[PDB]
């Protein structure tokens, strides 16, 4: 695949923002991590398969270039913000647009991958969201993925 | 969690065990992810 | 915003201090660091930026006339101390009023522009908490005060 030099260069940088073992190359455990802070998002499914695909070895951090390899396929398939904002107007049962904040926390906290509460309730702190009224999850998907 | 089941008692002062016991027991899971009350738990209010 | 008669001679005066080359002109290097010890802190960015803007074409190495005319458009009121306060408390990861050595010696060698390590030991040497791993972000501050 094509990579340019200023990606290259972010990828060298976020290739050791918590490497406080001073090893220079990223563990699969904050691998993720390092997926989401940037900018991309990877399934915690997703992410255990590219662990395995690439641990193999059993080092416990990722070789660069494969790192690379790995990411430019990530930016070969990207994930649609309207897609999100259907699957949100889907969850939304009135169609006003707005939905309570403690079913959204709900949802997050039990249906498939759970959630911290402690994540959730940064994501409302955070996102200006007030839990008695209902919040217009557009305004929300259109700040978070800004892109 | 039986953290749960002292929580509720906690939240639990107006109305009456039997009322209390009926209206858990009787609660349904309506979506999939949500799961039904175990038998366990409604023997842990009854004896809190 | 243009700069008093007064100004301008103080800023002539700390040229010549760094007037290493004698003949009225200063290098970029040079410039640099006038405009990072005059109190104003351009982040490298913003002094490559300026530089760029300069692209040292007048003259090749820049005289006071175009460091006059720099700061006619490039004062720097964003400087203030409640600011440095508060973008020391987000960047303290731990939040408990302390910011680790370790951390900040490792964001400032990899996040961001690359840092050299004498200046680091540097800071943590002149915070004098170079001992305990974790300097105090308030009293930082205090003598971030004066810088």
């Amino acid at each position: 695949d094509q990579l340019t030099e200023e990606q290259i260069a972010e990828f060298k940088e976020a290739f050791s923002l918590f490497d406080k073992d001073g090893d220079g190359t990223i563990t699969t455990k904050q691998l993720g991590t390092v997926m989401r802070s940037l900018g991309q998002n990877p399934t915690e499914a997703e992410l255990q398969d590219m662990i395995n695909e690439v641990d193999a070895d059993g080092n416990g951090t990722i070789d660069f270039p494969q790192f690379l390899t790995m990411m430019a396929r990530k930016m070969k398939d990207t994930d649609s913000e309207e897609e999100i904002r259907e699957a949100f107007r889907v969850f939304d049962k009135d169609g006003n647009g707005y939905i309570s904040a403690a079913q959204l926390r709900h949802v997050m906290t039990n249906l498939g991958e759970k959630l911290t509460d402690e994540e959730v309730d940064e994501m409302i702190r955070e996102a200006d969201i007030d839990g008695d009224g209902q919040v217009n999850y557009e305004q929300f998907v259109q700040m978070m993925t800004a892109k | 969690t039986d953290d749960d089941a002292e929580a509720i008692c906690s939240m639990c002062n107006a109305l009456t065990t039997a009322q209390i016991v009926k209206v858990l027991n009787l609660y349904t899971p309506v979506n999939e992810f949500e799961e039904r009350v175990s038998v366990s738990f409604i023997r842990t209010i009854q004896m809190r």
